[PDB]
RNA sequence: GCCCUGAAAAUGGAUGGCGCUCAAGCGUGUUACCUAUACUCUACCGUCAGGGUUGAUAUGAUGCCCUGACGAGUAGGCAGG
RNA sequence: AAAUAUGUAAGAAGUCCUUGUUACUUAAUUGAACGUGGACAUUUGAAUGAAGAGCUUUUAGUGGGCCAUUUUUGGUAAGC
RNA sequence: GGAAUACUGCCAGCUGGGACUGAGGACUGCGACGUAAGUCAAGGAUGCUGGCAUAAUGGUUAUAUGCCGCCCGUCUUGAAACACGGACCAAGGAGUCUAACGUCUAUGCGAGUGUUUGGGUGUAAAACCCAUACGCGUAAUGAAAGUGAACGUAGGUUGGGGCCUCGCAAGAGGUGCACAAUCGACCGAUCCUGAUGUCUUCGGAUGGAUUUGAGUAAGAGCAUAGCUGUUGGGACCCGAAAG
């Protein structure tokens, strides 16, 4: 018979990192989680309790609840033709603050700051991110750089 | 009427509406409620939970309307008094010429406490009232007369 | 009712964009370029004709 | 050909007249589409539409529902429009004055309203007094109060209602309706 | 068979019911009989009251 | 006789006719499975913070 | 009524007179803007050469994309991108502002399209002969300047050469200008595709992919 | 590389056929030309959408009028006849 | 230790300042949640598109599939 | 050293030949050229000339000519199939009626609603009229004994069409029914709490709880009709071996 236990196919997913087995460092237990925090889910197979099912490995979601030893996390999950709402009880050992949100908050703090120093000058801001643009015209010089000119190479076995 | 019927629209298309692969055969899946616990189980749970098995006490030779006790809420109550006669009693608001309402005569069998009535005294005669219904009457200057 | 294309029929060419009248008048669909004797540096031609 | 991204020849899933055939209603429409077209006044555009509604989307507005919408601040003297039929409610006593434009009034409902020195106009009357629908208060009824809608969603743990033809114990109150009889819902 | 979200019907027609169908076509003409025979009772009952 | 056993062929086509959507979204979302004491106290912090506002209208 | 008429009319007869003077003024200005800019990059090249250097040009900010593959048997990813640039029917074409975010689009879609760097010429004639605007869906042909100004006026642009300019220069409301422009319905190339099979790359022997400043000869024959 | 040997099956036969040898064969390149229900412009039918309009004013207001887009189809659904 | 695929985020349901509620929590008017009041709308927080978005009810058929490129298992292989 | 030319690109440079089309039907628009009166190729063809009468032309038909076209029906991944039915023609020939229902729609009345068991009456199976009841609905919840819907402008928050005020606007405030989300209150079940009392074992006030109900929270329903769908029936029509 086929075999579809709970931790199937997770031989390498829940392995520890090479030369990173053993006690989980204290940092992990000192990070504080509030509701509305966006957490990254990544199981640690030494902490067997509060484990995320293998689906949620690699998935980010928001804390809806905070408890003695675990956060509750909301995950949107597609089944069939629609996302369903999913509530996960994960111990903190399997959870991490999502850096991408910190890029965002820090940018929001930037964009309020930029906006001030412009009304304090009544000038214009230009606050939206622009994407990487073409390139403007340049004049490269030949001073100390007369173009070495290359040509294709003969065939030659080295074995 | 048949003139508006779909089967009129279908004439000349083979197989009526019923298909080519799957036919319209003579009772696939069984007659009536067959296989409720089996192949017709997914529909029976959901859409009809509770369908199977017993529950509660049996009662031989039960006679409905041994339990005839229709309800009335204060929520109305004043409907029992004839319209034109009502205005009169509404303002008179007296404990001395208070109107009498024979609810059992109206066809009811228990007064229940839903809603509010105005501060006007009413003599309410009935069998059975709710602890709250008589509380409101009593607080509007009326009383409850138990009858049969 | 009928699309007319200014790339023919001057009338609708002039309906849109009046400046065409003058454009034509001053030619300048030709118009000679200026003139400059700026010659190319030695290294430019050395490399060009290089092997 | 065309890589269509949109379903071709789809119809705005919207009534466009009443399905009805009451010539007086078609007349009432003919009026309010004229109003709706030849003015601004959001009110007419809204009434026009609401004349198209099926009897289910015209639930009745009650006489107590009117009275209570009139205890709204600065509304005691507006004229309540009810593109539908106003019914009577024995449960309010003191009932205010005001003029009410509806399609129909039940017997007791134009009593109650009138007895209180109030008025019962018709929407084409209302049309005249209020071309641009001024000082009007539009009230719709409770759609979801319907009994049909009780059974919409019927599934495990949706907590909706069974379509059962007759109720009691012995009628779908056992297996699947409790922990002691297999499972619950 | 069983399907869709419908109430469970209990229509007792598994028994040759058509052998026993009573269609009151005579509802009309029996009213006339019930009259005409009340009329002619009221006669021979002299002046007595039915 | 033997028949095909399984395939997901055509299934995402089917799922993407009128499907995927997103997940439905609300401020004041469900409080399903939140710490019961906290809910209990939240209940009270709300009644209070209500109250206090009606006191500020007289 | 018999007098209130030759008020509003000669109001607008001479109010038109002005709107037209302004076009006349801008259109000339744009010429200068163009004549100079193109002279500049020439002499820029000759100077750099003269000083033993190499003026390396500014990377193109604008490309025109024609779709040349039909509508069957297209993979879901490029098919999506095809539609998000409104190229949903063979030989139809639109302009694209080049940034990394759109460049990676082109890439994705490259076997099905044929694109390159347009010219004032090609753009002028594309907008004149095959310009239709988008007004409440409806594909409306730009045959009178009023229509653009009634729709694109808020962003400046009260003429057809105001439309053109805002394209060739990209610039601030390119987005809303270009979107206004219904996708161009080109014919098939009168003259031919100039190659045996089109569904290889231009580098390999014809059509599909960036053919750069060759796109003009192509479009002009499809125009 | 091309060509030759290696290379044997049953009705009489198949680069599609004829026939072709500085090809009408193989490799490569340049142009021109032929042609789908596809693309471009226009008429007409329909469907769908947006708009105007019984303001006192003869004959359809579920109507008249203006504008844009679209059109494959089994099983099956609805609609107009 | 790739490539291709894959999660999340890119703001008004936001940011900031003031100080309200509670039985939760803190050594602690400390926190935590939810608020009052004040301030901030040109690009308000990347791109491109939008043929409108959202939503409910109900019912037909179907529930033998097959093929191609690519990835790939069994088999010497197969139009398996 | 000074030119030419090729190649490539541009012109709102000038022109010849050929083809298809000519929708619309007073005027209104944007222009153009004119010193002007006016003119125009500027929101879709006009002008001039000619041909046709047992006819020019157009429709149908037969035949020939070029190209093209396997037998339908059916089950099937696949049928023109070396799969089945069908020699030919006429008439007949297959989703019905019923009982009970789901959704939607029209209509009547509406907190009620249904005259037709029956009676009355009749121009007699019609139409017209009606007393008592009865059915469903307006109360739920428990297996049951039983108990039974307002702390509050019938609650708080958030969106919310419409309307109200300010405004010339752009906007801003006010109120916000339906509907959606969410916190709370009420009713019954469960499990705690157990006051005032009594006959000592009855009584069950009050305040509660990640429990719970097809409930409350200014009613929507009752009836007639129709399409579609559901179940029992010969149940779309034809069909066993058997009993
Ligand atoms: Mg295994
Ligand atoms: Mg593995
Ligand atoms: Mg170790
Ligand atoms: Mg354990
Ligand atoms: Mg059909
Ligand atoms: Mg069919
Ligand atoms: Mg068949
Ligand atoms: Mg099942
Ligand atoms: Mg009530
Ligand atoms: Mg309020
Ligand atoms: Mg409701
Ligand atoms: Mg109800
Ligand atoms: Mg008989
Ligand atoms: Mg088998
Ligand atoms: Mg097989
Ligand atoms: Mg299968
Ligand atoms: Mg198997
Ligand atoms: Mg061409
Ligand atoms: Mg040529
Ligand atoms: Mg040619
Ligand atoms: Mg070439
Ligand atoms: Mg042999
Ligand atoms: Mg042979
Ligand atoms: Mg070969
Ligand atoms: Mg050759
Ligand atoms: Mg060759
Ligand atoms: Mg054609
Ligand atoms: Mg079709
Ligand atoms: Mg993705
Ligand atoms: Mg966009
Ligand atoms: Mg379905
Ligand atoms: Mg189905
Ligand atoms: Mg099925
Ligand atoms: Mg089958
Ligand atoms: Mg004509
Ligand atoms: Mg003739
Ligand atoms: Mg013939
Ligand atoms: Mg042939
Ligand atoms: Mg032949
Ligand atoms: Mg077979
Ligand atoms: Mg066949
Ligand atoms: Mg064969
Ligand atoms: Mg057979
Ligand atoms: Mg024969
Ligand atoms: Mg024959
Ligand atoms: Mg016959
Ligand atoms: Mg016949
Ligand atoms: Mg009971
Ligand atoms: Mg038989
Ligand atoms: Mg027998
Ligand atoms: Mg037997």
């Amino acid at each position: 018979g086929k075999s579809h236990g709970y931790r199937s196919r997770t031989r390498y997913m829940f392995q520890r990192d090479f030369r990173k087995h053993g006690a989980v460092h204290l940092s992990t237990y000192l990070k504080v989680y509030k509701v509305g925090d966006i957490v990254d889910i990544k199981a640690n197979g030494s902490i067997q309790k509060g484990m995320p099912h293998k689906f949620y490995q690699g998935k980010t979601g928001v804390v809806y609840n905070v408890t003695k030893s675990s956060v509750g996390v909301i995950i949107n999950k597609m089944v069939g033709n629609r996302y369903l709402e999913k509530r996960l009880n994960l111990r903190v050992e399997h959870i991490k603050h999502s850096k991408c949100r910190q890029e965002f908050l820090e940018r929001v703090k930037a964009n309020a700051a930029k906006r001030a120093e412009a009304k304090a000058q009544g000038v214009a801001v230009q606050l939206k991110r622009q994407p990487a643009q073409p390139r403007e015209s340049r004049i490269v010089s030949t001073e100390g750089n007369v173009p070495q000119t290359l040509a294709p190479v003969p065939y030659e076995t080295f074995i | 009427p048949s003139r508006f019927t779909k089967t009129r629209k279908h004439r000349g298309h083979v197989s009526a509406g019923k298909g080519r692969i799957g036919k319209h055969r003579k009772h696939p899946g069984g007659r009536g409620m067959a296989g409720g616990q089996h192949h017709h189980r997914i529909n029976m749970d959901k859409y009809h939970p509770g369908y199977f098995g017993k529950v509660g006490m049996r009662y031989f030779h039960k006679q409905q309307a041994h339990f005839w006790k229709p309800v009335l809420n204060l929520d109305k109550l004043w409907t029992l008094i004839p319209e034109d006669k009502r205005d009169q009693y509404l303002k008179s608001a007296s404990k001395e010429t208070a109107p009498v309402i024979d609810t059992l005569a109206a066809g009811y069998g228990k007064i229940l406490g839903k809603g509010r009535i105005p501060n006007v005294p009413v003599i309410v005669k009935a069998r059975f009232v709710s602890k709250l219904a008589e509380e409101k009457i009593r607080a509007a200057g009326g009383v409850v007369e138990l009858i049969a | 009712v009928l699309k007319k294309n200014p790339l023919k029929n001057k009338q609708v060419l002039l309906r849109l964009n009046p400046y065409a009248k003058v454009f034509a008048a001053e030619k300048l669909g030709s118009k000679k370029a200026e003139k400059t004797g700026t010659k190319p540096a030695a290294v430019f031609t050395e490399t060009l004709k290089h092997d | 050909g065309i890589d269509h991204t949109s379903k071709q020849h789809k119809r705005s899933g919207h009534r466009t007249a009443p399905k009805s055939d009451n010539v007086y209603l078609k007349l009432l429409v003919k009026l309010y589409t004229f109003l709706a077209r030849r003015t601004d006044a959001p009110f007419n555009k809204v009434v026009l539409k609401a004349l198209f509604l099926s009897k289910i989307n015209r639930p009745p507005v009650s006489v107590s529902r009117i009275a209570r919408a009139l205890k709204q601040e600065g509304a005691a003297n507006k004229t309540v429009v009810v593109v539908g039929t106003v019914t009577d409610d024995a449960r309010i006593f003191e009932f205010p004055k005001t003029t009410v434009a509806a399609l129909r009034f039940t017997a007791g409902a134009r009593a109650k309203i009138v007895k209180a020195g109030g008025e019962c106009i018709t929407l084409d009357q209302l049309a005249v007094r209020a071309p641009k629908g001024q000082n009007t208060l539009i009230l719709r009824g409770p759609r979801n109060s319907r009994e049909a809608v009780r059974h919409f969603g019927m599934g495990p743990h949706k907590g909706k209602a069974p379509r059962i033809l007759s109720t009691g114990r012995k009628f779908e109150r056992a297996r699947g309706r409790r922990r002691s009889k297999g499972f619950k819902v | 068979a069983i399907s869709k979200n419908l109430p469970i019907l209990k229509n007792h027609f598994r028994k040759h019911w058509q052998e026993r169908v009573k269609v009151h076509f005579d509802q009309a003409g029996k009213k006339v009989s019930r009259r005409n025979a009340r009329a002619t009772r009221a006669a021979k009952i002299a002046p007595r009251p039915l | 006789a033997k028949s095909k056993n399984h395939t997901a062929h055509n299934q995402t086509r089917k799922a993407h006719r009128n499907g995927i959507k997103k997940p439905k979204t609300y401020k004041y979302p469900s409080l399903k499975g939140v710490d019961p004491k906290f809910r209990r106290n939240h209940k009270h912090a709300l009644h209070g913070t209500a109250k206090a506002l009606a006191a500020a209208k007289k | 009524t018999a007098e209130q008429v030759a008020a509003e009319r000669a109001a607008r007869k001479a109010a038109n007179k002005e709107k037209r003077a302004i076009i006349l003024e801008r259109n000339a200005a744009y010429q200068k803007e163009y004549e100079t800019a193109e002279r500049n990059i020439i002499q820029a090249k000759r100077d750099a050469k003269a000083a033993g250097s190499y003026y390396v040009e500014a990377q193109h900010k604008l490309v025109f994309v024609v779709r040349i593959k039909g509508i069957n048997k297209i993979p879901p990813k490029p098919r999506k991108v095809l539609q998000l640039l409104r190229l949903t029917r063979i030989n139809s074409g639109t302009f694209v502002k080049v940034t990394k975010a759109t460049l990676e689009l082109l890439k994705l879609i490259e076997p099905y399209v044929a694109y390159g760097y347009p010219s004032y010429s090609t753009i002028r004639q594309l907008v004149y002969k095959r310009g239709f605007g988008k007004i409440n869906k409806q594909r409306v042909p730009l045959s009178d300047n009023a229509i653009i100004e009634a729709n694109l006026g808020k962003y400046g642009i009260l003429s057809i050469d105001d439309l053109i300019h805002e394209i060739i220069t990209v610039g601030p409301h390119f987005k809303q200008a270009n979107n206004f422009l219904w996708p161009f319905k080109l014919s098939n190339p009168s003259g031919g595709w100039g190659v045996p099979r089109k569904f290889k790359h231009f580098i390999q022997g014809g059509s599909f992919g960036n053919r750069e400043e060759f796109i003009n000869k192509l479009v002009k024959s499809m125009n």
